[PDB]
């Protein structure tokens, strides 16, 4: 009907679509500028971790500077090197003991030093035996023991007369022929018994002797010889030889003696020759009355030419009586020759065996420079035991002053809760946008469309 | 044709002008010119209402005819006492309204003896009251008298006006005490 | 040309509608923001009074008095130095503690020697230490030393007698000498006439020896020689001496050893002028006879008056007497003891290092001691390892210092820039909002236009 204002209360239509227009768009702009404000904050964060990152850096470049840092790495590496030096003074005192034994060692060859020396000792001593003095107390040219045998000869020989026997004591009585002068000590080995006897021929003559024989001030009771003093033949037993046999070199003080040696002890068969390195074809060929030639090489030993057939070594008595028929010109000094060889023969000995005293002296310098290289490893040990001891007694010690370690991770967490707040504006983000655009498009096609026709008037 | 449509001018210039006092901080001071001149351009394009009204000669009708009227002069001076009541009455001829006297002023209606909401006023009356506070108790008599008992005021409810003057007071008073008081605050924290 | 274009009116008014519009919203919105900045400010606060909270909180606790301890570093340098001190007295003392060991170890080697030697005579024993009777016996030790080693020596040219025919103790091994005779008796015991010569290398140009042989050809086996030996004799040679066929075949005729009796009743030989009885062919009967070590021997001659001539020149002997046991009555110690008392001579120094060895022990178990008291000592002052730990705690509230100050510096800097930067955001749009209010002020001069030009 008629057109009239009706239609004009429609204007209202914009405003409440602006209402809301309001409010969309606002809420939308605050959420995103606030999302905008967080990444700000996320960008500020951030730009700090490279900076911490630096700055535990220098925390750790202090520690190096300050030398708390250099320990951590060694510690676990420094109880094993312990254990190692432990190991190796462990090994020092096996070397040690090892070193003892040597001083054993030492003392075990330096005992030829006393085998040298008691050897060398009597030696030495015969040494002496060249003038002295002599008669009463001439312990190696007229005696050998006792301050007694003058009075012997005169004490036992005081009542001859009961003696079943001729006599004029008789060890001055026995001594040595021409020949050569080193035969004189071989034959005492066998006649020691007629070179201090006084014969007698029946029992009572000879059991008076164990009772008179203190009576005079000499206990000596050696045993005695049972003689006849008498001459006899001997004919059917000598060798086939020129050179002197025993009885040749024995020299007749009195004829009765040459049977006392015969029978005694058979010595017209036995003949001498100078060395045992000599021709034995005439020895051995073996015709009849062949009999055996004796040797000496000095005082000490000799040997047997017995025939070829028999050898052997021999024994004589260091101290004693026989003597030879010599002049007394210059009596050893014409013999030196034949006694130096013996006596600087054990000087010969030490001087050339010497050389295995020096061989156990170098044998002692090296193992003492092994003890003296074992005493500066045990100095080395302790010096390597004493850098780690300092390597391990500072560790750390005080040099902690990294609390900037707890701010950045209290930093850390800091930003991890930005990062969580980063988030949960991007739930307000998505938020918006699915809550702006449902009502924009309401707003803008009610906006455009209500319009409409505003004033057909006519 | 070619008539009627220019009305619109004023139907929005009013939302023009009103919304520039709602944003303006008062933090800011200097009101007195910054607001007459742009003001008075209102005045300056409404004489074309009626020059414009072809002549249905110069423009004859008085420019009181503005609903925007006491628009002019509003901001100036109203910042710490809004209710600028002067001890007299009855003097509106003189366009100045502060002539030579000044003291102290009421804070409300009866509200709940707190300051004023939404004001209501009417010509045989004279007088400004509130919305609410002559409908919502007073409701249970078809018609009440004057406010108190036996006082001056004379009512008629029924066609009382709708009063849009005051409430642009409100908001200045109360943000006052924030702001400057923010602005405090904030040398507050500032020695802290 | 001239007014056909009456929507002049509307093209003007639309832009300055819309500038009307814009910028009112634009005004709340920026608005906005310093609400939010003002809720962050007053976080600031809250925190900044936390932190003033904190500024005492931490300082009860922050003194910086409590310092690293002023010498506890150098406690710790004197007391290692001490303990490596102790470690190099330990060194030193087991050093010479393994010294006395191995010195009383050497008793602990040794005393077999004086138990060995603990007899008579200096020694006797089945073991081959019997050789060292003299020192000049070196050649026979050294002999027997390698004897063992040839194929056939050792069981051809046997050990000497005493080992092979061992005799019963040392009152017996001082007649072995006689026994077989002195030159034989440190020589080796050939076993035959192959063994004469044939072994002769090994030792003839290094060590005494000597041979021995025997002959049984035409028509007479060996005569009796057992029972005529009726002087009172029944001890005997090969049976006090461990006789064999693998040695004593060859003395029948070398060594003339049928006339070695054994005698535990000695009595004199010179209740005698009978024995010069002649066997059937006009020869001597009796060749030898033995009482105890009185040896007499017998021989003949060819020549003279034909007179007999014993002679009484014996061996060596210890006693004569007619007893029983010990054989000394006068007292007991001899010069064959000196050797035995080297017992009592290693046991005194022995003694001594025994004695020794434990004070050094004492002072190791001292060291020992002194070092673990010192350990024990460096376990309380690492206890201060957590007296170290004050100064950690010390030190995260001093860190916690430092947070706080730049926490309210960087907040300062905050909160102050954003207050300008968003109040002069708004002053700037108080200026554009006028501005355009200014420019929209002119639009209505288009009014005064059109209506009336058309």
């Amino acid at each position: 009907d008629a057109k009239v204002i009706y239609v004009n209360e429609k204007d209202s239509e914009h405003q409440n679509a602006r209402e809301l227009l309001r409010d969309v768009k606002s809420r939308f702009e605050k959420e995103k500028s606030n999302q905008a404000e967080a990444q700000s904050n996320i960008d500020q964060g951030r730009k700090k971790v490279d900076a911490l990152n630096k700055t535990i850096a220098h925390l750790e470049e202090e520690l190096t500077k300050e030398m708390g840092g250099d320990k951590d790495q060694m510690r676990q590496e420094l109880e094993q090197l312990e254990k190692a030096n432990e190991k190796l003074r462990e090994v020092n005192n096996s070397l040690v003991v090892s070193l003892q034994d040597v001083k054993n060692e030492e003392r075990d060859i330096q005992h030829e030093r006393e085998s040298e020396l008691r050897t060398i000792s009597r030696s030495i001593q015969n040494k002496k035996v060249e003038l002295q003095n002599i008669a009463k107390g001439n312990d190696t040219f007229l005696m050998n023991f006792d301050r007694n045998m003058d009075r012997l000869l005169r004490t036992i020989e005081q009542r001859k007369n009961e003696f079943e026997t001729p006599a004029i004591g008789l060890g001055s009585l026995v001594t040595i022929r021409k020949g050569f002068e080193k035969w004189t000590r071989s034959i005492q080995r066998a006649i020691s018994s007629s070179l201090n006897a006084f014969v007698v021929s029946n029992p009572k003559d000879n059991r008076l002797f164990r009772d008179i024989m203190r009576s005079c001030g000499i206990r000596s009771n050696i045993p005695i010889v049972t003689y006849c003093l008498s001459q006899f033949d001997y004919s059917k037993g000598r060798a086939h030889g020129n050179y002197p046999t025993i009885v040749d070199a024995l020299e007749f003080s009195k004829p009765e003696i040459e049977c006392l040696f015969v029978d005694l002890s058979r010595i017209e068969r036995i003949v001498l020759i100078e060395d045992k390195n000599e021709a034995r074809n005439f020895l051995q060929r073996n015709p009849v009355n062949v009999n055996m030639a004796l040797s000496l090489r000095d005082r000490r030993s000799g040997f047997q030419l017995s025939g070829g057939y028999r050898l052997d070594t021999v024994t004589y008595q260091d101290k004693i009586r026989l003597k030879v028929n010599s002049s007394s010109d210059n009596g050893t000094q014409y013999l030196k020759d034949l006694i130096e060889q013996e006596t600087k023969e054990l000087q010969n000995i030490r001087d050339r065996y010497e050389e295995k005293l020096s061989e156990v002296r170098s044998r002692l310098k090296e193992i003492d420079g092994r003890l003296k290289s074992t005493k500066n490893e045990m100095r080395k040990t302790n010096f390597r035991m004493t850098e780690l001891k300092m390597n391990v007694g500072k560790v750390v010690d005080t040099g902690i002053l990294n609390s900037k370690i707890n701010e950045r991770k209290n930093q850390e967490q800091a930003i991890a809760s930005y990062e969580a707040a980063k988030e949960e504006l991007g739930l307000k983000i998505e938020q918006i946008a699915q809550e702006a655009q449902p009502i924009k498009e309401q707003y803008d096609s009610t906006k455009l469309a209500l319009v409409e026709a505003q004033d057909e008037l006519q | 044709d070619l008539s009627n449509i220019y009305q619109q001018c004023y139907k929005q210039i009013d939302e023009t002008i009103n919304q520039l006092v709602d944003s303006t901080s008062p933090s800011t001071i200097g009101i007195e010119e910054q607001v007459a001149d742009i003001t008075s351009t209102y005045k300056l394009l409404s004489t074309y209402e009626s020059e414009s009204n072809s002549f249905d000669p110069e423009p004859a009708t008085m420019v009181n005819n503005t609903d925007t009227l006491k628009i002019l002069k509003v901001l100036p001076y109203i910042w710490n006492d809004p209710t600028c009541v002067i001890p007299d009455l009855q003097n509106p001829a003189d366009e100045d309204d502060l002539q030579i006297e000044g003291g102290k002023i009421e804070l409300t209606c009866p509200i709940t003896c707190k300051p004023y909401e939404a004001p209501l006023i009417s010509r045989k009356c004279n007088h400004v009251f509130d919305r609410d506070g002559i409908q919502n108790y007073l409701q249970g008599y078809t018609t009440r008298d004057c406010p108190q008992a036996a006082c001056s005021q004379v009512v008629s409810m029924r066609d009382f006006v709708r009063d849009p003057i005051m409430e642009l007071r409100c908001k200045i008073a109360k943000m006052k005490e924030s702001q400057e008081q923010d602005k405090r605050s904030s040398q507050a924290i500032d020695v802290l | 040309l001239k007014t056909d274009e009456f929507l002049k009116a509307k093209e003007k008014i639309n832009e300055i509608f819309e500038k009307l519009n814009t910028i009112r919203d634009e005004v709340i919105k920026k608005k906005n923001q310093n609400e939010y900045y003002r809720g962050r400010t007053k976080k600031l606060q809250a925190t900044i009074i936390s932190t003033k909270e904190d500024f005492l909180r931490s300082q009860e606790i922050l003194a910086q008095t409590h310092l690293p301890e002023k010498s506890v570093f150098e406690d710790i340098d004197i007391k290692r130095k001490e303990i490596i001190n102790k470690e190099g007295e330990i060194r030193d003392l087991i050093s010479e503690i393994d010294a006395k060991a191995n010195a009383i170890n050497h008793e602990m080697r040794s005393i077999q020697r004086q138990a060995e030697s603990k007899t008579k005579s200096l020694t006797t024993t089945d073991k081959i230490g019997i050789l060292n009777q003299d020192q000049d016996l070196k050649e026979v030790r050294d002999a027997v030393l390698m004897v063992r080693e040839h194929p056939e020596m050792k069981d051809k040219i046997l050990e000497p007698p005493i080992m092979t025919v061992s005799a019963i103790n040392a009152q017996f091994a001082a007649y072995l000498a006689q026994c077989v005779d002195y030159n034989t008796s440190k020589a080796l015991t050939v076993v035959d006439s192959d063994s004469y010569k044939l072994f002769a290398n090994p030792i003839l140009d290094k060590f005494k020896v000597n041979l021995r042989e025997l002959s049984s050809a035409d028509t007479t086996p060996p005569v009796p020689a057992e029972t005529v030996r009726d002087l009172g004799f029944e001890g005997y040679l090969s049976d006090f001496i461990t006789g064999d066929k693998r040695v004593m075949k060859m003395l029948c005729q070398t060594s003339k050893i049928h006339t070695i009796p054994v005698s535990r009743r000695e009595l004199t030989p010179a209740q005698i002028k009978k024995l010069i009885t002649p066997r059937p062919n006009g020869k001597i009967l009796f060749k030898r006879i033995i009482h105890g070590n009185r040896l007499v021997d017998i021989k003949q001659s060819a020549y003279g008056s034909k007179q007999v001539f014993p002679t009484d020149v014996s061996i060596k002997q210890t006693n004569f007497y007619q007893g029983s046991i010990m054989s000394n009555e006068q007292k007991i110690r001899i010069e064959n003891e000196i050797i035995n008392l080297k017992n009592e001579y290693n046991d005194r120094k022995s003694t001594l290092d025994a004695l020794s060895n434990q004070k050094s022990g004492y002072r190791h178990e001292l060291s020992e001691l002194a070092s673990k008291n010192d350990d024990i000592n460096r376990e309380a002052h690492q206890l201060n390892e957590i007296r170290k730990k004050y100064t950690m705690r010390k030190s995260t509230i001093e860190t916690l210092r430092e947070k706080l100050d730049q926490l309210k510096r960087e907040a300062r800097k905050d909160v102050s820039q954003k207050i300008k930067d968003i109040d002069d955001q708004i002053q700037q749009l108080l200026l554009k909002q006028r501005h355009l209010l200014s420019k929209m002020a002119s639009s209505m001069k288009s009014l005064k236009n059109c209506q009336k030009e058309l």
